[PDB]
């Protein structure tokens, strides 16, 4: 019954993940407590580095307030174990009997906000919600809410800047800041405002978020880092990776949770910019904010969350394509390296894998969207890897360096908070979060959030200080299939990444024995359709992209007829064209035949010079526009309502590049 | 693996230049056009090598072509993708049949052995041939004197169903014509044809008779053999069993049913351990043993009542399906009185919130009511936009619930509930069902704002309840 994924076997895996989380949490309680974390290899507390203030890498995360316990509160709540949650809440109260975080620690506002405040707010919601199986009722007295409010009060002074943007670090007892740090806190602080009824948190943090969004450039791409006082971008680099991810995440999630139209519009604009400029076939590359040109040849591991974010936004196909790349990265290295070059070990600049949950989060959300046992198999293999390689004497340790296989002696709080939580939820089909609530919004640290309607109404009343849609099914899903996984069987480009980036996907020495997750014989022999489980011939043709800086405004959602219609073409438009040569394999795996070149007009009816040139060797085909990969036989028409050299229009109304018509691009 | 057969292995590596010569110098050659990179060929390689080792004893050669190296050869054959298992016969490079069965050593070996033999095997004595070799597929035999037209249609079908079955021709002048099918499961029992001789000569009649009577009475169902049951067109009755002992317990009754209901519906046994999720795909809960009847023609699932999840968890004794219950369900389905099972969650008896959670079972009943106006929102729990709408939907439902009690506000989880007769091209989809005996459903297109929804309900509602004023009248208080 291996890899059959019945309800009973899923319950077994869920129990295994529960036992793993309890192993880690009990080890922390026994050894690390009362300190922030417990070192897994050495079985000793990982105390805050009091002696060396300069060590902001460790000091920022560790404020010496049992951050692991606070973060694990929400994980315990999701486990639906009332006794354990009550015990943890009582332990938190005992650690902070006065109800305040009077700890002399210089800490990072963003990380602390997402972890301690997020966990406290979600735990309070769980404790005060009668529906939840972890309801405390009389035993609870708002202590978690008061602690969260105290921490928020201590952190708020960070926003008392000239421009209203928060300072990167602050001392709770008493220059460069990334956009994610500047803006993301607003989600948690607005939830806090709703719960307490105090508008100040929401007002200040929302203003900071709005300023951060306004800092975007003309392309609607936000540079990752900024100087709050000078408002000068340190790096033109931008993307969906670390330091900017939480901004988009919380823009969309706040739009969803607070029913805010401004946040939803911000998300729409930012997401359209990302699709136009950053998006590629298998990942969102990192591009210059001002120009949109590729900046660095690597994609960081933090960006693996965007598949889940897109699942939330309703773009299943993009999420699947992006998640497949990180699946291949795990297959190659056994752990998603911090950074990885797609264009050429030495390939990985930063190669430590701290056991980040983003891949787990994406797998969980994609399984929820598609219900495909492909992602269940991914989760099973991740659990096996945890137990066999990451599990240690007193916790779970990630790779210090995937190239050599060394395991670092550190258990980050996000491990217990997010990785185990998402794995359990992926295996816990019957969890109340998705079976019953159906409206929860996970925070960036995987803390469930939801504002009760009474709280919403009270906050709205007492103040004192076309639309979007979701795709029903992925494109690759064909008809109905009961026996086989649609991803394995029907995703023709499933293994295209292996060939396309074979140069940079080099298995380290310790990875030689490991087989590809999707190719596990037990899983493959069961969840693969022999009729359709077929590779796709790679494109041998030349593929190049050009930029169209046409004046006007950019249409956020061009309407789909197998045709994409562009009423307006203003702003930069990244068009991915394919050169067509006779007897060659195209982007879609079909052999180019002479009929393609038959009845071709190279003459420019809008000009005269091109006519002499026309009086062929190759044609041009558009395969993706503004990041939207066209379907097979996919035409594109742009409404007329040109000056740029080398552009022409023929009798058939197909734009010419270099006097060469583009078969599927039209100008109507 | 590496997707490339080892050199010591029987597999033959064929290059661009050496492919044509090898094909011309060998009668039957199964060529695999693979690629070292993508893993379908990687999982193919072990079973392919085993099949090559087995086939070498019988002189059938297996070849491997690496499209990454022999590009031109691969385009010349119009390879769609990898692995493409193509069969070359009679030293003909132009002619290339495509392998279709499962990618297993046993399947490949059987397919190639069949390809080696002629379409129809002529045997002097039937019993000798039957005993000589064991068969893994049904054997169709045209014993006795054969009419010319029937002979032609029989050979045409054999060519058509070359891979599906093995056809045998044992012509005897004295013995009368006797078409038969030998099921491998029961080689003793032949399925003799009792219809008139004229119609069976028709290709369609023979095709239907094969598609119906060429299936095991109570065989083990699996994805590979699913196409055989789909082609028959009859309803399929699944039996989930936890262990072989359970299957042996249930075998007599189900074999009797399959024999008795032959030509009406098909009964199969599905290993619950291997295929538990199929039970969910059949609109039945994973509580085995479990009998579910699937009607692929109409897409209607019928099954025995199942214990509730809470009762199942409390339950500690193995579930047993009553034979009388199974027979009664089968009879009701055949008559047509049996009611289908619609994919639906448990009926939300307790409705704490104003929004009336609709499940698949009660959906059509609730919306079709003419006494009230129903505004169903179709949502997926994962989709963000529906979560965004939930607060406004709750406010609107609260506003209408206390006002005139004539407009019902509900929502249905489309991912967990299948609603038949409603077109949902995305999420969220807000559909207003106006009151009255006959009133076509209206789909909401405007921005999903509170005032917009109120105006939509008023304008397209049969009872013309003005929600917005009711909202204001509650607002003033
Ligand atoms: C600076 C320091 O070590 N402070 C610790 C604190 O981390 C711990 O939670 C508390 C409980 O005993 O005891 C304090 O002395
Ligand atoms: C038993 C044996 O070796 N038979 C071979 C046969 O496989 C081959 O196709 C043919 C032409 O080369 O020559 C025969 O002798
Ligand atoms: C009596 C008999 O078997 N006749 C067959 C005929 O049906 C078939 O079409 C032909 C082609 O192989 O071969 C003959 O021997
Ligand atoms: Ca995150």
């Amino acid at each position: 019954d291996a890899y059959s994924f019945t309800s009973k076997e899923l319950k077994a895996y869920k129990q295994e993940v529960k036992e793993l989380f309890y192993f880690g949490f009990d080890n922390y309680l026994e050894h690390g407590y009362p300190y922030d974390e417990v070192k897994p290899i050495s079985c000793v507390p990982k105390k805050r580095n009091f002696e060396d203030p300069t060590d902001q890498g460790t000091n920022d995360i560790l404020g010496n307030f049992t951050i692991t316990l606070i973060d694990s509160l929400t994980t315990i709540a999701i486990l639906e174990d009332r006794p354990q949650f009550l015990k943890a809440v009582r332990l938190v109260e005992r650690t902070f009997p006065d109800g305040n975080f009077d700890i002399d620690s210089t800490i990072q506002v963003f990380e602390i906000t997402i972890r301690v405040i997020g966990s406290l707010l979600s735990s309070h919601l769980y404790a005060t919600d009668p529906t939840k199986a972890v309801y405390l009722g009389d035993d609870y007295d708002g202590s978690l809410l008061r602690l969260a409010q105290n921490m928020a009060d201590r952190l708020l002074p960070a926003y008392l800047t000239s421009t209203g943007l928060p300072m990167p670090r602050r001392n709770i007892k008493r220059t460069e800041n990334n956009v994610a740090a500047m803006a993301s806190p607003m989600f948690e602080f607005t939830i806090l405002s709703y719960l307490t009824g105090d508008p100040k948190y929401e007002k200040v943090t929302r203003y900071a978020f709005d300023k951060t969004w306004s800092l975007r450039t003309g392309l609607d791409l936000l540079p990752m880092s900024f100087h709050p006082e000078k408002l000068t971008p340190y790096t033109p680099m931008t993307g969906i990776g670390a330091s900017i991810d939480s901004l988009f995440e919380y823009a969309l999630k706040g739009a969803i949770l607070f029913d805010d139209s401004e946040l939803m519009e911000v998300w729409n604009v930012a997401y359209e910019a990302l699709k136009t400029n950053c998006k590629n076939d298998w990942f969102f590359a990192n591009v210059m904010a001002d120009t949109g040109h590729l900046f660095v040849p690597w994609i960081d591991s933090l960006s693996a969350f965007f598949s889940g974010l897109q699942v939330l936004a309703g773009d299943l196909d993009d999420a699947i394509a992006n998640h497949l790349m990180f699946l291949k990265m795990w297959n190659t290295f056994g752990g998603i390296p911090e950074r990885w070059n797609f264009s050429p070990d030495n390939i990985l600049p930063l190669e430590w894998y701290p056991l980040r949950p983003e891949f787990f989060e994406s797998t969980y959300f994609l399984y929820r969207a598609t219900k495909d046992p492909f992602y269940l198999n991914i989760g099973v293999h991740l659990l096996k890897d945890l137990k066999q390689r990451f599990k240690s004497n007193c916790g779970f340790a990630g790779f210090q360096n995937v190239i050599t296989g060394e395991l670092q002696d550190r258990m980050e709080t996000f491990v217990l908070s997010e990785t185990l939580k998402y794995l359990y939820l992926l295996f816990d089909e019957e969890n109340e979060l998705h079976n019953s609530a159906s409206d929860v919004i996970f925070s960036t640290e995987a803390h469930p959030m939801w504002l009760p309607q009474e709280v919403r109404s009270n906050y709205k009343r007492n103040a004192k200080f076309l639309p979007g849609t979701c795709s029903i099914k992925p494109h690759h899903v064909i008809g109905d299939e009961f026996w086989y996984s649609p991803m394995l069987s029907n995703f023709d480009r499933l293994f295209e990444i292996d060939s396309r980036f074979a140069a940079t996907l080099i298995k380290p020495s310790h990875m030689h024995n490991y087989n590809a997750i999707e190719l596990e014989p037990g899983f493959y022999n069961r969840w693969s359709n022999p009729q359709f489980s077929t590779c796709l011939i790679p494109p041998t043709t030349e593929i190049f992209e050009l930029l169209f800086d046409l004046p006007g405004y950019h249409q956020l959602n061009p309407l789909m007829l197998k045709t994409i219609t562009f009423e307006t073409f203003g702003g930069r438009s990244r068009l991915k064209i394919e050169k067509l040569q006779i007897y060659q394999i195209d982007y879609y795996g079909d052999l180019i035949t002479a009929s393609t070149f038959q009845d071709v007009s190279r003459k420019d009816i809008f000009s005269n010079a091109c006519d002499a040139v026309a009086s062929p060797t190759y044609l041009y085909r558009v395969v993706a526009i503004n990041g939207r990969i066209l379907p097979r036989h996919g035409s594109v028409q742009i409404k007329k309502h040109f000056k740029m050299d080398g552009i022409g229009i023929n009798d058939h109304s197909q734009l010419m590049l270099e006097c060469t018509p583009i078969i599927n691009l039209f100008i109507v | 693996q590496e997707a490339v057969a080892p050199e010591d292995s029987a597999v033959v590596k064929l290059a661009t230049d050496s492919f044509n010569e090898y094909i011309q110098s060998h009668d039957l050659v199964l060529a695999e056009f693979f690629a070292p990179w993508c893993g379908h060929c990687k999982n193919m390689a072990p079973e392919y090598v085993k099949a090559a080792e087995t086939l070498v004893e019988k002189n059938i050669t297996l070849a491997q072509i690496d499209c990454t190296e022999n590009q031109d050869l691969c385009m010349e054959h119009n390879i769609p993708g990898f692995p493409s298992l193509k069969i070359f016969k009679n030293s003909d490079v132009n002619n290339s049949i495509d392998y279709e069965g499962p990618r297993t050593a046993e399947a490949i070996v059987q397919f190639m052995i069949k390809q080696s033999q002629p379409a129809v095997a002529v045997v002097a004595d039937l019993p000798a041939y039957l005993a000589n070799e064991t068969f893994v597929t049904p054997v169709i035999v045209q014993s006795g004197k054969i009419d010319a037209d029937f002979n032609a249609t029989f050979y045409s079908m054999a060519n058509k169903h070359f891979n599906d079955y093995d056809f045998v021709s044992a012509e005897n002048a004295d013995d009368d014509f006797k078409l038969s099918i030998y099921l491998p499961s029961a080689m003793d029992e032949p399925v003799v044809y009792n219809g008139k001789k004229a119609d069976i000569a028709d290709a369609d009649v023979f095709e239907k008779w094969l598609q119906v009577e060429a299936l095991p009475y109570f065989g083990e169902i699996d994805g590979s053999v699913f196409a055989q049951y789909v082609e028959s067109g009859l309803p399929l009755g699944y039996l989930f069993y936890n262990d072989e002992e359970e299957l042996e317990e249930y075998k007599p009754l189900f074999t009797e049913l399959a024999k008795k209901n032959r030509g009406l519906m098909n009964f199969v046994s599905i290993d619950a351990r291997k295929f538990g999720r199929h039970a969910g795909n059949l609109n039945m809960k994973e509580q085995f043993p479990l009998f579910a009847i699937h009607d692929m023609t109409e897409d209607l699932k019928y099954g025995l009542p199942q214990l509730s999840e809470e009762a199942f968890d409390e339950l500690s004794d193995k579930i047993v399906l009553e034979s009388k219950a199974i027979e009664s369900l089968v009879k009701d389905f055949l008559k047509g009185d049996a009611s289908p099972i619609v994919k639906s969650q448990e009926i939300f008896e307790n409705q704490d919130s104003s929004v009336f959670q609709l499940v698949g079972k009660n959906h059509d009943e609730i919306v079709n009511d003419p006494k009230k106006d129903v505004l169903v929102l179709y949502y997926a729990p994962w989709c963000g936009h529906c979560k965004r709408l939930a607060p406004t939907y709750q406010e609107l439902a609260d506003t209408y619930a206390n006002a005139t009690s004539d407009v019902l506000i509900a929502k249905l989880d489309h991912t967990e509930n299948d609603v038949r007769g409603v077109v949902i091209e995305g999420y969220p989809t807000i559909v207003l069902y106006p009151g009255g005996k006959k009133s076509e459903s209206v789909v909401y297109q405007g921005s999903r704002s509170l005032d917009s929804l109120f105006d939509f309900i008023k304008e397209n509602g049969h009872f013309d309840v003005d929600g917005k004023a009711l909202y204001e009248e509650a607002q003033e208080k």
